[PDB]
RNA sequence: AGGUUGACCUCGGAUCAGGUAGGAGGACCCGCUGAACUUAAGCAUAUCAAUAAGCGGAGGAAAAGAAACCAACAGGGAUUGCCCUAGUAACGGCGAGUGAAGCGGCAACAGCUCAAAUUUGAAAGCUGGCUUCGGCCCGCGUUGUAAUUUGGAGAGGAUGCUUU
RNA sequence: UCGUGCCCCGUGUGGCGAAAGGGAAGCCGGUUAAUAUUCCGGCACCUGGAUGUGGGUUUUGCGCGGCAACGCAACUGAACGC
């Protein structure tokens, strides 16, 4: 199997061969559109371990997103309330650039379902991602029990609700004491802890 | 109401040029010309060609817009596209080295060089062009002239040799129908060829057949569009022959002997089987054809006018009633050479034509060998 | 007169149904003018003609749609109006066979270890 | 003025020539010649996989 | 290529929306129409608003 | 014929064959974004509040979920919810205030699928088209579609019984 | 016709936006309880299309006259330009 070798080669991102490939691919993806279709995944081992198959109904979309922080759309970058002791140049978006990439790719292809996505390259201005999408309407997808769970309507726009891997990472859906506030849902847990319960025989 | 603009109505809408027609149908020029010939799209002439196209010259060809609209719905366009895609697949298989796949895909091409039939089927086009069998019988003049001309031509890329053999087969089947029904009426020998006139279901059918020599194909003709005409006419003649044989209650197609055809039977290789008075003018005679005499027209005329016993020289082919010239049963002998067996009538070939044209037996002393023949008159001009 | 019942209409085929529809429309056309010119016991007749036109159109449509369904009984693709309506979500829902498809390892495990029928002694 | 895809592929080839290529990728530019490639294919054409 | 569908999107060709019985509703019985009948050889009709 | 004839790769066109998306509803649900009045004597930490407004996305429920868990015991054993833990551990100008979790009882219980292996004595897999419904084609796919394995193991052996 | 192609050209890019801007063409007389450059009568015009007749031109093939300004019922004119 070659994919084991591709895995250990992708681990070594500071090597000369990987740096050369990353540089030339950064230039090529910068000359391409912000969202475009990849004919085949440029990281086949990563795509295969994230769930991509060489089957009709699996597509790959490459996308670049502008990296850095978040800026609040206020006039002249100023707020007219109480002082904040900070500027809009240090506001941090609570989701990931990978999640932004997934939503923009899903809006470009609203007929598909986002399965997952992966980092492929980056520079100072952009981060580059490759998003795996599955066609829920294709017969080969619908006849395959390993994937036709995504044809059900409960998985419409998983990237818009945080049901992808980066969505779970940003929502903090992990077990244990470090994730007390968020493991069952932060707002649901807050509602449960702030609900006043009155029984009949109290 | 709103004022009309110039050039948006009238002859501009009524006509289009050949270039505009080709671009509208999205065809190549050979396919467009082939489709126009097969569907009967004829050139037209506007009163003022500048009102149709400002760049038109005297050599510009015009067609009807409604005719091109009718051509837009012809199912042969998809046949053309399918054949183009199939040829691309064959080229791909040959380039990859899949010779078995290339042969299997070439079997779907239905090439004329392999089948003897036209590459595309024109069965619906025949019914579209001829609403009635009377119209088919009226166009049989051109059909028979074209097919009897092309039955004696060398093989080319436009008309392959198997296609030429199919043309000869159809002509022989039509001749056998005429012989069995005694429909042949008049014949003439001009300086150009042999004219035949028959009467099929009340329609007078006149056609010209070349003498059996080497026919010259000159560069002044368009041989490929002539081959398209030949394809259309063989598609017509097959259906015409089937209808005639079914009407007279015979099995179509007739039984054909490949071995006899190889030995040279020609007309004699056909066995007509049942399904499931000028006609008897040569009924009691036995004819012998010497080799210098035209065997195919002589046999056709004698068998159509009632001769049941025709032998000839051995090199003329298989199927003679007798082969030896010393047979005492022979009554008449056709010779054309400048030692005569007794009790036999030796005549030149003009005696047969004159006798069938005047419907009575001529005196043989005028058609005796070496004598000056009487003038051969035209049976069509009164 | 002017009342055409569906029991007689369900036995006809298309041409005399078209003839009846034309005659009813013609009678309605002249009697609209008769309505604007005079009145009486007459307006019941034009109401009956309107309902008869509706009945004839309904019968013609039903018979011709039945013929189209018979024609499209054994074809893969049907016209959209002849396809079942249901709801949009019901049409987008997975089919029964595709929802009931299982993997081969699951099939083997269910073949050899299904849910058994058992009881426990008290 | 070529289309963007033609310009992109030509500039990609040009950039791969202009930059310094590490040996692990640069070794793939050394290939068999015509004669040895033809002999290898002549041997391997007798062992093609089974068709349908 | 032009469209060659495998099924018609509409099984029923629609009946003509505006036939003659829908175009002509009733004539006008007013005195203007009655005067125009003899003064002009002109008949006046109330017709559908979509008819030209 | 080689200045030709092709095989691929990438990128396009078509009222091409077949499909899908949008909007509504939004009480409940999943996220993003995000106040101030109020309470702190006033007031830039704080509180109101990780709330209101705004934006995106589902369903009859959603979400979560079969441990990179809790624990420190003689150990429990996916998720959710109720009672209790507990106004407790803990955080907090000049203090107003804020505030969980393990265990325990109960309601309900259900477990699994891939990537990383060579089928290599035979891509065994699949979309679509035409069908006489037997199949036959155009293709996808070896830059990997089936079977097998998923840590509870498994693979290879040995071995003798059971199962459909 | 190696029949399944070749040649020419560059200028870009769609829509909305004026009952007072630009713009093809209708006047008079009469007529109703109420409309009229809209109806009725008479007399016209514009735009577009098809195809005739007369007349014109042509055997010096695509008119003639006036020194000229130009005139006369006609009196060939594609691309590309002014």
């Amino acid at each position: 199997g070659a994919l084991k070798y591709l895995e250990e080669l992708s681990k070594k991102k500071q090597s000369d061969v990987v740096r050369f490939l990353l540089r030339v691919r950064c230039w090529e993806y910068r000359q391409l559109n912000v969202i475009h279709r990849a004919s085949r995944p440029s990281r086949p081992d990563k795509a295969r371990r994230l769930g991509y198959k060489a089957k009709q109904g699996y597509v790959i979309y490459r996308v670049r997103v502008r990296r850095g922080g978040r800026k609040r759309p206020v006039p002249k970058g100023a707020t007219y309330g109480k002082p904040t002791n900070q500027g809009v140049n240090q506001l941090k978006y609570q989701r990931s650039l990978r999640a932004t990439a997934e939503e923009r790719v899903g809006r470009r292809c609203s007929n598909l379902r986002v399965l997952n996505s992966y980092w492929v390259n980056q520079d100072s201005t952009y981060k580059y991602y490759e998003v795996i999408l599955v066609d829920p309407n294709h017969k080969a997808i619908r006849r395959d029990p390993r994937i036709n769970w995504i044809c059900n309507p409960v998985h419409k726009h998983r990237e818009c609700r945080g049901l992808t891997s980066t969505g779970k990472k940003s929502r903090g859906l992990n077990k244990g004491h470090r994730f007390n506030k968020t493991r069952a849902g932060r707002r649901k847990t807050w509602k449960r802890h702030n609900t006043l319960s009155l029984w009949r025989y109290r | 109401g709103k004022a009309k603009k110039k050039g948006k109505s009238g002859a501009a809408r009524n006509y289009m040029t050949r270039t505009q027609a080709v671009k509208k149908l999205q065809l190549s020029l050979p396919d467009f010309r082939k489709l126009c010939i097969w569907k009967g799209i004829y050139p037209r002439e506007p009163r003022d060609r500048r009102k149709v196209n400002k760049s038109a010259t005297a050599s510009t060809t015009f067609y009807y817009t409604k005719d091109i609209q009718y051509l837009l719905h012809e199912p042969l366009l998809q046949k053309f596209r399918e054949q183009k895609a199939l040829e691309k697949k064959i080229s791909r298989a040959l380039g990859r080295g899949d010779v078995s796949n290339a042969a299997r895909l070439e079997r779907n091409a239905n090439l004329p060089e392999k089948t003897g039939k036209p590459r595309y089927t024109l069965n619906h086009i025949i019914r579209e062009r001829y609403p009635t069998f009377q119209d088919a019988l009226r166009d049989l003049d051109d059909c028979l002239s074209m097919l009897f001309l092309f039955a004696n031509l060398p093989s080319t890329t436009a008309v392959p040799a198997k296609m030429i053999a199919r043309c000869e087969r159809l002509c022989h089947e039509f001749q056998h129908y005429l012989i069995v029904t005694h429909s042949l009426r008049k014949s003439f020998l001009s300086i150009k060829g042999i004219y035949y006139q028959a009467n099929i279901q009340g329609e007078d059918i006149l056609w010209l057949v070349p003498y059996k020599f080497n026919q010259r194909i000159v560069g002044d003709v368009d041989f490929r569009i002539m081959g398209t005409f030949v394809e259309f006419y063989m598609t017509l003649l097959g259906f015409v022959n089937y209808r005639l044989y079914t009407s007279i209650g015979l099995k179509y197609p007739p039984k054909f002997d490949q071995v006899k055809d190889d030995q040279g039977a020609e007309l004699a290789a056909f066995s007509l089987e049942g399904l499931n008075d000028p006609s008897q003018l040569f009924a009691n005679f036995t004819f012998f054809l010497s080799r210098e005499t035209p065997r195919q027209p002589l046999e056709f005329i004698l068998r159509a006018f009632g001769c049941k016993r025709i032998g000839w020289d051995a090199v003329l082919g298989e199927g003679a009633f007798t082969t030896d010239e010393s047979d005492p049963r022979i009554t008449h002998q056709i010779i054309d050479r400048p030692g005569r067996y007794p009790g036999r009538i030796y005549v030149q070939p003009q005696w047969v034509w004159d006798s069938i044209n005047d419907e009575e037996l001529k005196p043989p002393e005028l058609y005796a060998p070496g004598a000056q023949l009487p003038p051969h008159l035209s049976p069509f001009v009164k | 007169n002017g009342k055409v019942k569906a029991g007689q209409l369900w036995s006809k085929n298309k041409e005399e149904l078209t003839k009846i529809l034309g005659e009813l429309k013609t009678e309605l056309s002249q009697l609209r003018i008769q309505k604007i010119s005079s009145s009486g016991a007459k307006l019941n007749k034009i109401h009956d003609l309107r309902k008869s036109i509706a009945r004839v159109l309904t019968v013609i449509n039903a018979k011709q749609r039945a013929q189209l369904r018979l024609f499209y009984k054994n074809k893969k693709y049907l016209p959209l109006d002849l396809r079942p309506k249901l709801t949009r979500a019901l049409r987008r829902r997975l089919s029964k066979e595709d929802a009931s498809r299982v993997l081969e390892k699951t099939k083997k495990r269910l073949t050899h270890f299904p849910q058994r029928k058992y009881a426990v002694k008290a | 003025k070529w289309p963007e895809y033609i310009r992109l592929q030509r500039q990609k080839k040009i950039l791969r020539m202009r930059l310094k290529v590490p040996p692990a990728i640069a070794q793939f530019q050394y290939t068999l010649d015509k004669n040895l490639a033809a002999q290898a294919f002549k041997l391997l054409n007798k062992y093609r996989p089974e068709t349908k | 290529l032009s469209r060659a569908p495998k099924y018609p999107r509409k099984s029923i060709p629609h009946e003509p929306r505006l036939d003659e019985h829908k175009i002509i509703i009733h004539p006008l019985n007013t005195e203007g129409a009655l005067k125009k009948i003899e003064e002009q050889n002109t008949l006046v009709f109330i017709v559908d608003v979509k008819a030209n």
